[PDB]
RNA sequence: GAAGUGGCAAAUACCAUGCUUCCAGGAAAAGCUUCUAAGCGCUAUAAACGAAUCGUACCCUAAACCGA
RNA sequence: GUGUCGUAAGGCAUGCUGGAGGUAUCACAAGAGCGAAUGCUGACGUGAGUAACGAUAAUGCGAGUGAAAAGCUCGCACGCCGGAAGAUCAAGGGUUCCAGUCCAACGUUAAUCGGGGCUGGGUGAGUCGACCCCUAAGGCGAGGCCGAAAGGCGUAGUCG
RNA sequence: CCACUGUCGUUGAAAAGCCAGGGGAUGACUUGUGGAUAGGGGUGAAAGGCUAAUCAAACUCGGUGAUAGCUGGUUCUCCC
RNA sequence: GCUUCGGGGAGGCGGCAAUAUCCUGUGAUCCGGAGAUUUCUGAAUGGGGAAACCCACUUACCAUAAGGUAGGUAUCUUGAAGAAGCGAACGAGGGGAAGUGAAACAUCUCAGUACCCUUAGGAAAAGACAUCAAAUGAGAUUCCCCAAGUAGCGGCGAGCGAACGGGGAGAAGCCGAUUAAUGCUAAUGUAGAAGAACAGCGUGGGAAAGCUGACCGUAGUAGGUGAUAGUCCUGUAUUCGAAACAUUAGCGUUAACAUAUUAAGUAGGGCGGGACACGAGAAAUCCUGUCUGAAGAUGGGGGGACCAUCCUCCAAGGCUAAAUACUCCUGACUGACCGAUAGUGAACCAGUACCGUGAGGGAAAGGCGAAAAGAACCCCUGUGAGGGGAG
């Protein structure tokens, strides 16, 4: 919820701990980050639909608490906070420093 | 039903008691009779299913008083 | 040999049916009891 | 799309609803004869009909 | 009214009986609304197919079949179909 | 791309809700035909148009009903 | 499983399995200990690969298909019913009807077959039946009668 | 429609049948459909028969965990 | 699922359960308030009926054909308004067992219980003395602790079993302590918002665990996250939002009903019953089926037969909050409660399957993994089942 599809994060727990990528999907509590948590899928070929089949490599959802937003300046894991501006606009803000970007 | 209109008497429940004190459920019924009461104020006979006590109440209070009390009570 | 259940739709609906239940106070208590147990079949 | 219908008067809302009824009939016939690839359109037409009838109810009540 | 006739015809019937009825007698088979009368079917056909005349409508109710799927026993909807005879 | 009409036999079906007998004495109501009451359309001749709705598959001396 | 310790109930250690919990000590509280109750539930034995395979109307062969054919299809022959074991219904059932496809389970064997699975199809009415008009038995029953209450009866009627 | 005799069957093909015989078969006959009578009540050409495979008082639920001077069972260990 | 008003801000078109076409910063999905739509059956209400069906009558309008739209048409009560039906427990009322106990059994017990029937309200009922007491008197009703298993009752058996008074809770007395609306003011609830602080190293599939060193704390024993987290996520402490609607109070106002004036078929009595802890007893007191029947304040009721004296209180008009009873439900919280033969019958598509004509009876059945990464491809086999490799 604090992380939405598009922003660059860093996984802080799991087998891919340390690597960074950009979010592709957030279902409820899981998150899909490209290039991270790659599973090998044995796809049975299909005749009717257009899929081919083979041994694919695709990213899998991991737990959303296993990734952290990547600070663009410090290049380290960070937390998110919310800042209501004087204009009444709610913006995500880095917990470490506080800049509005991401 | 077996209810007096003017007094409200209805069957009572109780016990038949034998000499050996055996108890059986019994009823006590009102002494109810059909009677045509002459009403001068309407120049007519009105037939009531009334108890003996109700007939005495007619005697003491008047058919007009009893009739207005029944009409206030409802069924007429 | 002849057995106990000889089905007839009119006879079933006339002794046990919904309107037969609703015609009596005791049949309505049957229905209230079936609804309180939550039966998916109220009446035949 | 609801702002495009709220401005319209009842007299033309009724006629647009009738057009939508005929539209729904033809979508159904094309669906049965397998000539409607974009299958999302039947639901949007049904919900447009619902909107038109709601607005007609409003404009007739007051 | 002219908004009830738009719901009378639910769609055509495509089968071998329907195909050969169309070929031999030029009669259209429709799945119709469960509550439509022969007069309503006649009016709906004549309104939705401009230029045709209806001689005869034959209707029938067909009960839906029971198809146990997965763990459940369920049944398909009943439906009504109309055989409509048109002017040659 | 043929024939398709003569004899005889013959039902428990039909005439027949008849006929004859008996006593144990043999539904009802409506449709239908007439009559009028209060009150104020009907009969012929046709011509056109109609006759809705539900059922109709299949078993049924049975492997489909009643008997687990 | 093993080793070891205690009079016993039992304790301790440890190999293997297992993969996320457990609990010293001292108190405290018990759904606190099972072999029996023709105990209760589930699982699995013995009987035993035993009895039986449901009318003694009956089958033989050639082709076909198939992984496979006594049982399916086709053919020839044989046999059985024929006031039915044929045909039409009502009642009851409810898709079992027809085609294609499948053979695990179901079918007392096998099954390519099926009333089995799956997918499609199929029921067409002014005249047939229902509905409808009418009433029987018998119901219900404005008012009415009766009855502690609940209710019971009953006229006109209204159903059937 | 019935059910007199026998064999069979008795973990049946069947919780009352089969087979071979047997009785009534225009009548106090059989049978369809609908209805009526309800538990100390019904109904009974009377056997205490029948009243849904239940009848010297149906079935279901409830009083109810009836009562049972009776039968069965009653679970770890050691010491006196 | 349609409209609107608020919330919210990136995904979404309910689950099994995915796929497709798509929607979404022109603010979707989602959440909260309001509205619109709302088939047929069922009180079912136009008549009827084997519930989900059959058959209508009528008014207005439209159509010209065989109809369509919008209505109306049940019964009863009260003088147009109401009612009906359903649904937990608790209340009040009309009827009212038996098993059982008495080591039999009939009085008695069980028990005014079960059950049947009627009908309310958030409670109901009762309630202001024609009550007790006998003390220096107290001062309505209800409920709790005592009194007390006492005094009594009782085939004086089995059993049943008070009161006076004391200590508490709560308190209130009236004659309009009624009901329903509407309108203000306040408060609440029904969506929400922000919300601190952790790194390194080693092991490990994975770190939250180990070692080292930090930080927050009005937030440290919450649920998760690939093993055990105050600092990763959701949260927690704390501070907080309402366009709309509800609810609670206070106020004001309306319209419905009510507003006794001191009580005769009454008190008392005979007979038969019932209730009183009290079973006829020496039996007061209460209730009444039957038959009777006063005095009316210079009078009457009670003080456990009854009489006298003394005390006390005025029946035959009505009302009255709290303290008390309960849980079909809503919210928060809890547990030396269960953990799949347990705990609901029911953790699972359960009051289901199944059984029964029916009333009714009534199951079984949870767990891959952290993530489907649910095993591409090859081989045997009948394109089966099943397996062996590969992954
Ligand atoms: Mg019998």
């Amino acid at each position: 919820s604090k992380l939405r599809k598009g922003d660059t994060v860093i996984v802080i727990a799991g087998k891919d701990k340390g690597k960074q990528g950009t979010v592709q999907a957030v279902k409820n509590d899981r998150i899909k980050v490209e290039g991270i948590n790659i599973v090998t899928k044995h796809q049975k070929p299909n005749q009717a639909t257009g899929v081919e089949g083979g041994i694919l490599k695709q990213e899998a959802f991991l737990h959303i608490s296993n990734v952290a937003i990547l600070n663009a300046q410090t290049q380290k894991a960070d937390r998110i906070t919310y800042q209501f501006g004087e204009d009444g606009k709610k913006q995500r803000v880095y917990r470490s420093n506080g800049e509005v970007v991401a | 039903s077996r209810v007096c209109q003017v007094t409200g008497k209805r069957p009572m429940v109780g016990n038949n008691v034998s000499h050996a004190n055996n108890k059986t459920r019994r009823r006590f019924l009102p002494n109810l009779h059909h009677h045509r009461f002459w009403v001068e104020s309407e120049n007519r006979f009105v037939r009531l299913r009334i108890s003996t006590k109700g007939m005495r109440i007619i005697d003491k209070l008047g058919i007009d008083k009893v009739l207005v009390d029944l009409r206030a009570q409802g069924q007429k | 040999m002849k057995r106990t259940f000889q089905p007839s739709v009119i006879k079933r609906k006339r002794t046990h049916g919904f309107r037969a239940r609703m015609a009596t106070k005791k049949g309505r208590q049957v229905l209230a009891r079936r609804r309180a147990k939550g039966r998916h079949r109220l009446t035949v | 799309k609801i702002s495009e219908l709220r401005d319209k008067s009842l007299e033309e809302l009724t006629q647009l609803l009738d057009e939508k009824q005929l539209d729904a009939f033809r979508i159904r016939m094309a669906k049965a004869t397998g000539q409607l690839g974009n299958t999302h359109e039947v639901r949007v037409n049904r919900r447009a009909i619902a909107q038109l009838q709601t607005l007609i109810n409003e404009k007739q009540r007051g | 009214n002219n908004a009830r006739l738009y719901q009378v015809l639910r769609g055509p019937v495509f089968s071998e009986k329907s195909q050969m009825l169309g070929d031999s007698l030029g009669v259209q088979v429709f799945k119709i609304d469960s509550k439509a009368t022969k007069l309503e079917v006649k009016k709906a056909v004549e309104l939705m197919f401009e230029g045709v005349e209806v001689l005869k409508v034959n209707t029938l109710n067909v009960k839906g079949k029971t198809k146990r799927f997965g763990k459940n026993i369920g049944r398909r909807n009943d439906y009504k179909k109309a055989y409509v005879t048109l002017k040659a």
